[PDB]
């Protein structure tokens, strides 16, 4: 048998994070929100909806600074540059778009998808975007030359997340075919493989100070360790579909369940310290309540979801809550936990 | 047949066939146990690399994928003309072994390799052929 | 050990001392018979 | 572990604040009033009320062998203990006076060995500087 | 040598084993070497081909 | 802390090592300086010496009296104290009651008789319990003696080998 | 009389008898190398079928040496023990005595090198641990392409 | 003397400037860690740098164990013994 | 112990201080029959 660890230390004790609240609820789109992009300055953000259409609003007021066209199918992905003024878009149209800030115009076209993108990151220190969807290809491209420099082969479903970070694994991608695969993005060759996950993993996130990262497949989230990939803990008790996934720069992690549930857990410790249930739209169906896209402004103090109800909700954390008002209820439980 | 270190018959041998050695492979159980469980953990170090590793490797990626660069655009679109007049040679110093029945030791060759000049006329010589796909790297173990 | 590393400091003081005075020598001597080949040859040129 | 004052285990073991050293409360107390409030073995001042920490544990418990289960054989091992610590004081005694004894000897010795050494150096570095300064004067023939 | 026979002091014969191979053949590398006999795989092909006809 | 400051130029790991009759002749040297000079006995590398049994702070006059007579012993490893009465504790004999003896006379030797056989039948009953209890405790007490001399054994190897091996590193530096 | 060796490897264990009244110096060579750690860690370094199996390089070179008596000492041929089957112990060299810290396991009759190399003991217990490493994959220099590390070589007693 | 969590003898015995209770230095680490800086037994926080304390041996005097022919162990005995004496011939005069 | 320790350190400064009076020793010896073989030969 395998040992274990009697230190009791092996469990951290939860951090006390305040509850999240409804703060806002923008209408306009007339497609479900499945992409949103804060520039790096946290004055405006991003997003794309299934009518094929990216608005662009202020942050501080929910207000529509601008509608861009050209996509002819649903918008996936889309990222602000932090070192250009370029806005990066994919769709299900198999098109990815480098739009100029300075002119509101596509100048760009990265093509050689064959099937709908899903996902689009920028590497954060090189000049290089990467995509992936229902081709079960990671395109790595240049930013320049438009050339496809890379295609990253091994995952049999839908490749549906993605992302980048300085050091190896450089590419991260979790698939459809319930495979997570890392990627040293200097030779295209997989250096890892997880099959850890039941059903297909459609989200992904990397923490942003510490080199741990966490995918999300229904009724499951993982914490994992690079560069090894060794698995650090699960996250327990969202009974959805996840869709997305967001920590903060104070340790959050956000789990949007596609019927519209939501989790907001403690990094380190695993402990969920709020599960919400997100509100329909007027005129939505039952159905129609799930969360599509969900991410942080640069700040962390505001949660940018869309909804597939077409609304932009934004919560933030309550201000007027203490460690006495929502007590942390977790205790060393001894249990062996079949793994 | 190996044995591990509380001595076992190892079986880590058939999940690693057909990869090289820093593929990393989940294998046994002791994958499915968190870190912080799983017996001789103590500290973890869980913090970024430095900027040094980080723009080390920032620059070998980018190495690498100038290359590639360099290759996608030398496809895309060809310089109308491909000749390349400055032929420098490559000597090569060639010790040959024995082979072919006689054993006598050969004297060692100095070999003047130079590419050889092309008609810039000539059209690609060979046709593209398309065959299938290989099969996989070998599938790691299932971990659910 | 401590007075082994003080008593290797000064004998290696004392060795250098001692070298470089014989190279003193050395070289007083080289300038010597340098002075003394001049010599030789100002007295033969002045003979010839 | 063991008392540092008599190498034994201490009844009431009490650590000193700065030096860390155990010895029964007793001892340390004697032994503080004696060399006026300083530590045994240390230059620095050891506070009895204060500079001394109690250690608080189980009780220890020594071997009693079934020979001395009577009051007078009792009474007959420790007449035979403290006659043997009187040996052992004077013998004690004894060594450290041969010691001393031996310690001035070898400082006279040593001494002495100095200032040979320091006269067989001053001899040599004459013959040094004699040899380093020995000009080649002309070898004239007898003539 | 590997499994040792020792009478011990109440007469009975007792085998200890310095290693485990004798009990399960994990650490006995010759796991590959074990032959089985033809009855026992005639009885193996005789049971697949009966649940095949059945 | 030793008090030795003088400097040799000695190198044993790195000159040559001095043959007997060199070793020989460098005794003598120093011999010949050790006699060139009177020794001095208020030299302030040499400790002070010891101080009397009457002027020692820590010895009573009773230790002081004890230590005289040990050292008065021409044997002070074989000097061994007077025992004392051991024969009281031991059976008390009948005593010899005689014809010419009187009845208050006997009646006294037959009370301290008495009194001997109930102090040794006090002692012998003590005994006895002292049996019974380490006929109860004596596997547990034995065992903590055994392993607390065994740890402090230990304790001693240990320390006797860190010393040896700091002393091997510097010596290995050296 | 014969003393023990204990070969930790990762094929299985290997028990070496040693002979002390033969080639005493190597024996007691082997055992203060074996007792000390200094045959914890390193590997079989050189398998060639039906010739050899040895090791015992700090280095995992083909030059390292740490023997006990300095850095190297001299030979000790005695001519009652010949190199006669498969699975004798012998202390090697390179040409004249210059015997280190690398042992030498015959796995097959090897009649010539009798007087070049020191046979100082014999596989007592494990025989096809030594057959497996000799039937190893070696790719050009006769280093094997696996690794056959060793990790514990102990007297037991 | 032994360690008030491990309950052996410690190699290293350390003593907490609070309390006073003896135990190995591994031990009390982990006891630290574990409580986050919480003595044994005691609801104050303690410094695993300032309140612990080393103990420290000195082998200067001869070594005496502790056995029934120790001065020191006879004198403890004769006390207990007469102790023990005192009381029964209390209570034997009180039933008297 | 005080004693002890003293004894050893002065025991081994005697040590050291034979060896290097042996040592001075040779090197005087040396260097006066070195002079004397200079004294005698004249030619260098």
């Amino acid at each position: 048998l395998v040992r274990r660890s009697e230190s009791l230390l092996a469990q951290p004790r939860p951090d006390w994070h305040p509850p999240w609240k409804l703060m806002r609820v923008i209408s306009g789109h007339l497609g479900w929100v499945r992409a949103l992009a804060v520039e790096p300055n946290n004055q405006w953000f991003a997003s794309g909806a299934g009518d094929r259409t990216i608005k662009i609003w202020d942050l501080a007021s929910g207000q529509l600074r601008l509608t861009l066209t050209g996509h002819i199918s649903t918008v996936r992905g889309l990222a602000v540059s932090p070192r250009h003024p370029y806005m990066f878009s994919c769709g299900e149209d198999k098109m990815v778009k480098c739009w100029d800030l300075e002119t509101n115009k596509v100048i760009r076209h990265y093509h050689g998808h064959l099937s709908g993108v899903y996902t689009l990151k920028l590497h954060p220190t090189l000049d290089v975007l990467v995509t992936g969807g229902r081709d079960g290809v990671a395109r790595v491209w240049d930013m320049r030359t438009r050339s496809n420099v890379h295609v990253l082969s091994g995952h049999t479903g839908t490749v549906a997340d993605l992302v980048c970070q300085e050091a190896d694994p450089q590419v991260i991608t979790g698939s459809l075919d319930s495979t997570v695969r890392m990627w040293d993005l200097a030779a295209g060759k997989t250096m890892g493989v997880l099959t850890h996950h039941k059903k297909g993993v459609r989200a992904l996130v990397t923490h942003p100070t510490e080199f741990t990262f966490a995918t999300a497949s229904t009724g499951s989230i993982k914490q994992w360790k690079c560069p090894e990939g060794a698995f650090m803990q699960n996250f327990e008790g969202h009974n959805a579909i996840i869709n997305t996934l967001a920590v903060n720069d104070q340790n959050v992690l956000f789990s949007g369940g596609d019927n519209g549930s939501m989790s907001f857990w403690d990094w380190k410790s695993g402990y969920r310290f709020q599960s919400l249930d997100t509100t329909a739209q007027p005129g939505s169906l039952d159905a129609e309540l799930g969360i599509m896209s969900s991410t942080f402004d640069m700040s962390g103090a505001r949660l940018i979801t869309g909804e597939a109800d077409k609304t932009i909700k934004i919560w933030k954390e309550d201000t007027t809550a203490t460690p006495e008002t929502h007590p942390i209820e977790w205790k060393p439980s001894l249990v062996r936990r079949k793994y | 047949v190996q044995v591990d270190s509380e001595g076992k018959v190892d079986y880590t041998a058939i999940a690693r066939q057909g990869h090289s050695s820093d593929r990393i492979i989940h294998a046994s159980f002791k994958d499915l146990i968190p870190l912080r469980q799983r017996a001789e953990a103590g500290q973890i170090d869980l913090s970024r690399p430095s900027k040094e590793e980080v723009e080390a490797t920032a620059e070998r990626t980018k190495n690498a994928l100038a290359a590639l660069v360099s290759g996608a655009l030398a496809a895309q679109k060809p310089k109308n003309v491909q000749v390349n007049t400055k032929r420098e040679a490559t000597f090569v110093k060639y010790t040959p072994s024995a082979q072919m029945g006689n054993n006598t030791k050969k004297q060692e060759r100095i070999i003047k390799i130079v590419e050889r000049q092309r008609d810039p006329m000539e059209p690609p010589k060979f046709k593209h052929k398309k065959i299938p796909r290989g099969p996989p790297s070998p599938p790691p173990p299932v971990m659910h | 050990r401590a007075s082994e590393e003080q008593a290797i400091q000064r004998r290696l003081e004392a060795l250098r001392a001692e070298v470089a005075f014989v190279s003193t020598r050395e070289r007083k001597a080289q300038e010597l018979y340098r002075k003394l080949r001049d010599e030789l040859e100002e007295l033969r040129l002045e003979q010839a | 572990m063991l008392c540092a004052l008599s190498g034994e285990i201490p009844e009431e073991p009490v650590v000193s604040k700065k030096t860390g050293v155990l010895f029964e409360k007793r001892l340390i107390l004697k032994y503080l009033e004696e060399h006026n409030n300083i530590e045994p073995g240390t230059t620095e001042e050891l506070d009895p009320e204060t500079d001394l920490l109690p250690i608080k544990t189980s009780r220890v418990v020594r071997p009693r062998p079934p020979n001395f289960t009577s009051i007078p054989s009792l009474l007959k091992a420790f007449q035979d203990e403290w006659d043997a610590l009187v040996l052992e004081t004077y013998t004690t005694r004894e060594q450290l006076a041969r010691v001393r004894e031996e310690l001035a000897t070898a400082l006279y010795q040593h001494d002495a060995a100095v200032r040979v050494i320091a006269r067989l150096t001053r001899e040599r570095d004459e013959a040094r500087e004699a040899l380093a300064r020995l000009t080649v004067t002309g070898a004239a023939p007898a003539a | 040598g590997t499994l040792d026979i020792i009478e011990t002091e109440d007469g009975e014969m007792i085998a200890v084993d310095k290693d485990g191979t004798f009990f399960s053949t994990a650490n006995a590398t010759d796991f590959a070497q074990h032959k089985p006999d033809k009855a026992a795989v005639d009885r193996l092909v005789a049971d697949l081909r009966k649940a095949e006809e059945a | 802390m030793p008090a030795i400051t003088t400097v040799h130029e000695s190198l044993p790991y790195i000159d040559p090592e001095p043959t007997p009759e060199q070793r020989a002749a460098a005794e003598a040297l120093i011999a010949e300086e050790r006699a060139k000079v009177p020794d001095d006995p208020y030299h302030a590398l040499l400790p002070p010496p010891l101080p009397p049994l009457n002027e020692s702070r820590h010895l009573t006059p009773i230790l002081q009296n004890e230590l005289a007579r040990l050292a008065s012993s021409p044997d002070p490893q074989a000097a061994k104290m007077d025992a004392l009465d051991f024969s009281r504790y031991e059976a008390p004999e009948m005593p010899s009651i005689d014809s010419s003896q009187s009845l208050e006379e006997t009646a006294s030797q037959l009370w301290e008789t008495l009194k001997q056989a109930y102090t040794a039948q006090a002692y012998l009953s003590a005994r006895r319990a002292h049996l019974a209890l380490l006929d109860t405790h004596g596997k547990n007490a034995w065992l903590i003696g055994n392993w607390h001399l065994e740890g402090e054994v230990k304790a001693v190897e240990k320390e006797l080998a860190e010393t040896k091996r700091e002393i091997d590193r510097v010596s290995l530096a050296r | 009389m014969a003393t023990d060796v204990a070969l930790e490897t990762t094929m299985g264990t290997i028990i070496l008898e040693l002979y002390n009244q033969h080639a005493p110096r190597t024996c007691e060579n082997f055992k203060t190398l074996a007792a000390r750690g200094y045959y914890d860690g390193t590997i079989f370094h050189r398998v060639i079928k039906d010739f050899m199996v040895q090791g015992g390089d700090p280095t995992g070179t083909g030059r390292g040496g740490r023997s006990i008596y300095g850095d190297t000492f001299e030979d000790e041929i005695h001519p009652g023990l010949r190199h006669t089957g498969a699975g004798i112990l012998s202390m090697a060299n390179a040409g004249p005595n210059t015997n280190g810290s690398q042992f030498f396991l015959t796995l097959a009759p090897t009649p010539w090198l009798d007087g070049k190399h020191t046979i100082f003991g014999r596989v007592k217990k494990g025989i096809r641990v030594l057959q497996r490493m000799g039937l190893v994959p070696t790719d050009a220099d006769d280093r094997p392409k696996t690794e056959i590390k060793i990790i514990r070589a102990y007297v037991v007693g």
